[PDB]
């Protein structure tokens, strides 16, 4: 349902089914992502013009810049041009179960984040030394964007977490996003699982990178249930592409990665050695014996 | 002690716990019909205690 417009000077943004009626339950959530001094013209042409019609709380269209949600707009209303300097504009369109109606459209125009996604990994704590080296004293903050295999669902699992620099997070705090990266639905700020398939992880830090880590790894294939092949580590976590014993707790229990893992008479470790020297030195002595015995007739 | 260990020996259901104590020393304690139940089924593993 996304209409993703990235790098167009100009395009058009609608409603579904704009000249007819949208459809009922969605709930879409749409960017106008800029580069830095690229500015960003948001405009509504109305298809219906007059005062709006149902002024409420469902079949709200949410705008977003950056996150301080900048208004909710329903009914028949035009919301007037609004200029863009956060150059990220985040559009949400939800839709109600019983309420339907002649829809909208619009006209975009332009005028610490970092990649990480696959099957598995690990975001490195306080990494922020090589990818956007910022000096300790100010307060930092970075967001960390995951992306799984397709047709799959992620968990995560926190394997080393302190905040000292607080106990309260005013300053400092770690939270999870789900969806996609908007201020639309924390999932959290113990492991957690994604409903979707894309992941969002922002940290807040304050005076310092003093803070202890934040390591914690993300898991693929965590959504379906199973068919078969992958193993059964748990309930629906059947996730193996590569995975089967990778060295790694990759699993909310111990399964994927565990429990996959002559020279008996002489396994001592140095017992073998000295106690073997001092025989052959007997059986040797042994063979002298003999000699000296073969020796009278 | 399940508290402390919180998840480190729990269960969700009862045929994966049952997997787990054929898998492991575990005790798996469970209502007593089921139990006579699947000791009945199976020969393997028997309750204990009353």
């Amino acid at each position: 349902c996304g209409i993703w417009v990235r790098t167009s000077n100009g395009g058009h943004f609608a409603s579904p089914n704009y000249p007819d009626s949208y459809p009922p339950n969605k709930e879409c959530i749409y960017i106008l992502e800029a580069a830095p001094r690229q500015r960003i013209e948001l405009t509504f042409d109305e298809r219906y013009y007059i005062e709006p019609s149902f002024e409420c709380r469902f079949d709200h269209l949410e705008v977003r810049d950056g996150s301080p949600l900048i208004d909710r707009y329903c009914g028949m209303k035009s919301p007037a041009l609004i200029r863009s300097t956060g150059r990220f504009m985040w559009i949400k369109f939800s839709s109600d179960e019983e309420l339907e109606g002649l829809g909208f459209r619009a006209k975009y125009s332009f005028i610490c984040q970092f990649e990480l996604s696959g099957a598995d990994g690990i975001v490195r704590s306080s990494q922020v030394e090589q990818e956007e080296k910022t000096k300790p004293g100010q307060a930092v903050d970075c967001i960390w964007t995951i992306k799984a295999t397709p047709k799959a669902k992620i968990y995560l699992r926190f394997l080393d977490y302190q905040m000292e620099h607080s106990n309260e997070c005013k300053r400092n705090f770690v939270a999870v996003y789900d969806g996609s990266s908007a201020i639309e639905n924390l999932k959290a700020k113990n492991d957690v699982m994604l409903k979707t398939g894309v992941g969002v992880i922002r940290m807040w830090a304050d005076e310092g990178s003093r803070l202890s880590r934040f390591r914690m790894l993300f898991t693929s294939f965590v959504e379906p249930p199973c068919t078969s092949s992958t193993f059964f580590c748990h309930s629906n976590m059947c996730i193996n592409n590569s995975l089967v014993c990778n060295g790694v707790q990759n699993c909310a229990y111990p399964w994927d990665e565990n429990h996959c893992k002559l020279f008996e008479q002489i396994t001592k470790t140095h017992g073998t050695i000295i106690g073997v020297t001092s025989g052959i030195v007997l059986v040797l002595l042994i063979i002298s014996i003999l000699v000296q015995v073969k020796q009278p007739r | 002690f399940m508290s402390s260990r919180r998840q480190s020996v729990l269960v969700k259901s009862n045929e994966e716990g049952i997997q787990r104590v054929l898998t492991s020393d575990y005790a798996f304690l469970m209502e007593s019909t089921t139990i006579e139940f699947v000791t009945q089924r199976n020969c393997n593993l028997t309750q204990i205690g009353g």
